């Protein structure tokens, strides 16, 4: 099964292996036990080149795992700025909501990736989006006393 | 109650640790070769608390230096006080821990743990009356956090009747944006709640905020942050190092500052705040209680002081200090618990630190510290919910239940602070 | 002649001890090396000063005293100061690690490492006595050693010296010059455990002494040196009847007969006058009438409380100096025509009088001026219950939350001991309310 091998190649950053597996019929949209696809794993582990290769070969930029995480949620959480920009350029839903009510903006705010926050804001991220406990990204910056983040969200 | 055995673990632990030895050696009249060049007999009165007397009347720090990464040892020796350390007190492994708490605590760190304990035993048996231990470390990495807590538990099993005190550096994405740091810090807090008697919470978030918003350094470095840390460590150890009317030790501070066993996380503070290479009693009292002078990123006016200890250093009227301390408790009364009578203690030391005519050091056990714990907790939960990088930990022998248990303990800790913040003396 | 052994426990007991033995040496004419030229009986004697001082074959007068502390810093000063040669070197006992302001460490864990050495050294002092009357114990309420070690010591003295009197000089905590937040805990624990083992206890409220040093002596910020000098003057007036000839309180048994109507309410109030600053060397001399009146002013009391709010069960007036007995009689008669002196109906409304015709001595370097007449009044008034309630309230604020209790429990003490100690204090407050 080339799908299980493609999943492993995307996580480990094996560029030549991804190219080989796809040429041999590997499912670009294969999922693991929890619904993660090669694009989710490439975005999480910061393999920028694998993300672009997968997107030129029919990967669903808005695929969701069992917890509703899109590749954009995982890229915003981990702090991979180049990948966040590539995903938005390829149609990623900036305001996608996971099972916990979090959008990529909520995750970039919590983890303190301020550059990614500015990028999401510039691409239309909703400042009024509330999580399951009713908090917006602006509420998170007020509750944690993060003046740097509150300034950016007030722009 | 005399000698303290100091241990410094990992990169942050060794860097903050080296600056501490350099600063307190200067205050005590000691040079990098180990000789006493001081002018006041008050500099040698309690010198044995941190220094061993050696042949030729040489003063050797009772410090043990530990790291899984070997390169750290070279940076310690190349500093100004680098050759003052005992060449036999350096226990350095071959392979680091790459920000992995499990590497520090279970596999690479556990191999080098019996070696550190041999050095601890040697320094402890050579002590007339061992007070306890002092550990410097970060909670965000792998060695200082993972191996540091393992060392603490091991020492705790061998020397149960001694005090364990730590200077624990908390992570902030503002200084280091390494997404595994909330995991490492949460796992370590889970160990610190159980195994230490007193912990000084030194927050990199607060350190960055002071340098950027108050000191106007738009690009703060480790040197800049460590300048605030060394002044804090100098201030909080003043009474262990200088005679004074009080004969202060680690156990007397514990009995008086810690009303409930788990609530032993202190919020230190310093005034005046100054930058590298660059005041009256009423102003110094005010500054010492201002949220912008705290070393933990928490507003004290959001919580309540359970206990406070304050050290004013330099020449000044003790009556004026007594007057101003009582005055700050009158107007700011709603920020002190009324069920712990006389919970603010003050000491005056004649010897001030380097470059300052007067200074004040604040040590607060405040319910506002829950803000620091909630910040790390929210980050741990954001990561843990997506099981991001979990295999890097479980592959080293860790069970996923240890994460669940650490998160559960730290949230229980926040609930306990809230409980005493809302308690009334009725 | 019946001997008295003084025991000084912990820092407060030791420092107060040092200042008392200095003053005793000055009153009896004893030099810092122990020599006494006014003593014709060399190598022995049955004089009144012999109750507090033994003699060697070389004419050396040695204090019948034991100094104990769990750490050595405070006692080491005694070993090297002016009176270093006066005490028996083996009479000064020190451990290595103190009780860390914790009653449980002083009583249970650290205290047990030195209790037998202390008792064996006290036995060496007792064996040299012809007719030991008992012990004078000096200690703070607030320290770990003063509270816990003193309790363990008082328990063991009650088993080994069952028929002998035990009197305490206890330092009651003040917020102005205290060391620990848990001093109320240590204070209630030591009071409960010592209550049955002590026959009479004179409490010295550090806040009362601090106030007198500020008001009467014009001392801006009083140190322990200023407080201890005033305390030693008052302790000297209380013990003078034991060391000199006289007709009032001549032995330890008589302090109980005169001042303690019932075993549990054994806490007399001391009042002392006049207290004048040494900078007023040429002050006017106060009459017997003026100093006697001063004894009924709350400001001159050793324990902050209001005797107008309570009833008297006993009143003793100890004069020192140029004091004519008929002038004392006239001053008392004037004082009796006053509504603030209410005795309990079951006690005679009398005032016992003792006069020592030597003026008080002042120590060189002290704060007090010399006076031609002084008076110390010792009275058992139910108004001292106010001191107990202030301490019990502080105990209650903390104990309701169980704040600091784990430190005690971690040193071999059961949590049940705190409630048993508090219940005893509740009973003690009711004992004062039942008297009136
Ligand atoms: N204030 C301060 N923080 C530091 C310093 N060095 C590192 N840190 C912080 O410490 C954390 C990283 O831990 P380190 O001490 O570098 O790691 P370690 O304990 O050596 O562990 P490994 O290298 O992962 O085996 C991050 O939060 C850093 O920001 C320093 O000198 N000062
Ligand atoms: N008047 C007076 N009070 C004193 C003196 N020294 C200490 N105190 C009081 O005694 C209490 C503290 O007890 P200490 O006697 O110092 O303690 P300790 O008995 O040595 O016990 P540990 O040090 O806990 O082992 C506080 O209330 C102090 O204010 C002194 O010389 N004079
Ligand atoms: C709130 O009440 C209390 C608090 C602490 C007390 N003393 N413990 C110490 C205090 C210190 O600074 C003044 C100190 O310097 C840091 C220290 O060095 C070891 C001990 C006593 C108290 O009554
Ligand atoms: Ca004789
Ligand atoms: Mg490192
Ligand atoms: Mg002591």
């Amino acid at each position: 099964d080339l799908g299980k091998k493609l999943l492993e190649a995307a996580r480990a950053g094996q560029d030549d292996e991804v190219r080989i597996l796809m040429a041999n019929g590997a499912d670009v949209n294969a999922t693991d036990a929890s619904g993660l696809t090669p694009l989710h794993l490439a975005a999480t582990y910061g393999h920028l080149e694998i993300v672009e290769v997968l997107l030129k070969h029919g990967a669903d930029v808005n695929a969701i795992d069992i917890m509703g995480s899109t590749p954009l949620h995982l890229a915003a959480l981990i702090g991979h700025l180049e990948i966040v920009e590539v995903l938005l350029k390829h149609g990623a839903d900036v305001n996608a909501v996971d099972t916990w009510g979090d959008t990529p903006l909520h995750l970039a705010a919590i983890m303190g990736h301020l550059e990614i926050v500015e990028v999401l804001l510039k691409h239309g991220a909703d400042v009024n989006a509330q999580d399951k406990f009713g908090k917006t990204a602006f509420d998170i910056s007020i509750d944690n006393g993060n003046e740097d983040l509150a300034e950016i969200l007030q722009k | 109650m005399r000698e303290i055995v100091h241990i410094q673990a990992g990169q942050c632990g060794n860097q903050i640790g080296a600056k501490f030895w350099e600063v307190i050696s200067d205050e005590h009249g000691i040079d990098p070769t180990g000789s006493y060049h001081g002018d006041s007999d008050l500099q040698l009165e309690r010198i044995n608390v941190y220094y061993n007397e050696a042949t030729g009347n040489k003063y050797v720090p009772r410090a043990i230096l530990v790291d899984l990464e070997p390169g750290t040892m070279d940076s310690v020796r190349s500093g100004p006080f680098g050759q003052i350390f005992r060449p036999d007190n350096f226990v350095f492994g071959q392979s680091g821990a790459g920000n992995n708490w499990a590497k520090g605590h279970y596999t690479e760190g556990a191999e080098l743990v019996d070696s550190v304990l041999d050095v601890v035993r040697k320094e402890s048996e050579s002590c007339d009356c061992l007070q306890g231990f002092q550990l410097t470390h970060s909670l965000g990495g792998g060695t200082g956090s993972g191996m540091g807590t393992l060392l603490i538990s091991k020492i705790r099993e061998e020397y149960p009747d001694r005090i364990m005190n730590t200077f624990s550096v908390m992570p902030s994405p503002k200084v280091s944006d390494t997404v595994v740091e909330p995991y490492n810090a949460t796992l370590s807090v889970h160990q610190l709640v159980e195994n230490t008697d007193e912990t000084y919470c030194i927050d990199n978030e607060a350190l960055y905020d002071i340098c950027f918003r108050t000191l106007k350094l738009t690009t703060p470095t480790y040197g800049d942050l460590n300048h605030l840390v060394s002044a804090t460590m100098s201030g909080v150890t003043t009474c262990l190092r200088f005679p004074g009317q009080l004969n202060a030790d680690l156990r007397k501070l514990a009995v008086n500052m810690v009303p409930f066993p788990r609530l032993h996380f202190f919020m230190p503070g310093f005034a005046p705040l100054t930058s590298r290479g660059s005041l009256t009693v009423p102003e110094l009292t005010q500054q010492m209680f201002d949220s912008k002078n705290m070393m933990a990123a928490c507003d004290p006016r959001h919580g309540r002081y359970l206990t406070v200890a304050a050290i004013f250093r330099g020449r000044m009227s003790m009556k004026e200090v007594d007057e101003q301390m009582l005055n700050v408790q009158n107007k700011n009364s709603s920020y002190f618990v009324e069920w712990i009578p006389n919970n603010v203690k003050t000491a005056v030391c004649d010897i001030p630190p380097r470059g300052l005519k007067m200074s004040a050091t604040f040590i607060g056990n405040s319910t506002a510290i829950q803000e620091l714990f909630k910040r790390i907790s929210e980050q741990f939960t954001a990561m843990f919910r997506r099981k991001a990088f979990l295999h890097w930990y479980t592959g080293e022998g860790m069970d996923e239940m240890e994460f669940t248990e650490a998160e559960s303990n730290m949230n229980d800790l926040v609930s306990e602070y809230q409980q005493y913040q809302d308690a009334t003396a009725d | 002649m019946r001997e008295c052994i003084s025991i000084h426990v912990g820092q407060a007991g030791v420092q107060i001890g040092n200042a008392c033995w200095e003053l005793y040496c000055l009153e009896h004419g004893i030099q810092p090396d122990g020599q006494m030229p006014s003593d014709k009986t060399i190598g022995g004697g049955d004089d009144s000063f012999n109750t507090f001082f033994s003699e060697t074959g070389a004419g050396k007068h040695v204090p019948r005293a034991v100094f104990v502390d769990l750490e050595p810093t405070v006692i080491d000063e005694v070993r090297t100061g002016t009176y270093r040669q006066l005490f028996h070197p083996e009479q000064l006992i020190t451990g290595k690690e103190d009780a860390a302001n914790n009653y449980a460490r002083g009583h249970y864990t650290i205290g047990k490492e030195i209790i037998d050495l202390v008792l064996d050294r006290i036995r060496k002092l007792a064996d040299q006595c012809t007719g030991l009357q008992g012990f004078l114990v000096f200690h703070s309420f607030g320290g770990g050693t003063g509270s816990g070690f003193t309790s363990l010591l008082m328990e063991r003295l009650s088993v080994d010296y069952g028929k002998k009197s035990k009197l305490e000089f206890s330092i009651y905590p003040a917020p102005q010059v205290s060391t620990a937040v848990v001093e109320p805990y240590n204070s209630i624990l030591t009071t409960h455990t010592t209550l049955e083992h002590s026959d009479c206890a004179f409490m010295v409220d550090n806040e009362a002494i601090y106030d007198i040093c500020r008001r009467n002596l014009d001392i801006e910020r009083p140190t322990y040196t200023n407080l201890n000098r005033l305390i030693s003057q008052i302790v000297s007036s209380i013990t003078a009847s034991l060391r000199f000839d006289g007709a009032l309180n001549v032995d330890l048994t008589e302090f109980q007969t005169n001042l303690v109507p019932y075993p549990r309410i054994h806490f007399p109030l001391a009042t002392y006058a006049p207290v004048i600053s040494a900078e007023k060397a040429y002050h006017e001399q106060l009459s017997v009438a003026e100093i006697t009146n001063a004894c009924f002013e709350p400001a001159n009391q050793m324990v902050k409380c209001d005797p107008r709010h309570g009833k008297y069960m006993a009143c003793c007036l100890l004069y020192r100096g140029d004091v004519v007995p008929k002038d004392v009689n006239a001053a008392i008669a004037t004082i009796k025509t006053k509504r603030s002196i209410q005795f309990v109906d079951w006690c005679p409304t009398g005032f016992k009088v003792g006069i020592n015709y030597q003026p008080p001595t002042v120590v060189p370097g002290g704060d007090l001026a010399k006076v031609q007449r002084a008076v110390c009044m010792l009275s058992n008034t139910t108004a001292i219950a106010e001191a107990w309630a202030r301490l019990d309230h502080k105990f209650d604020l903390m104990y309701a939350k169980r704040a600091f209790v784990h430190w005690y429990v971690g040193e071999g003490m059961e949590e049940g001991e705190f409630s048993e100690a508090r219940e005893d204090m509740a009973a003690l407050e009711k004992d004062y309310e039942e008297v009136g």
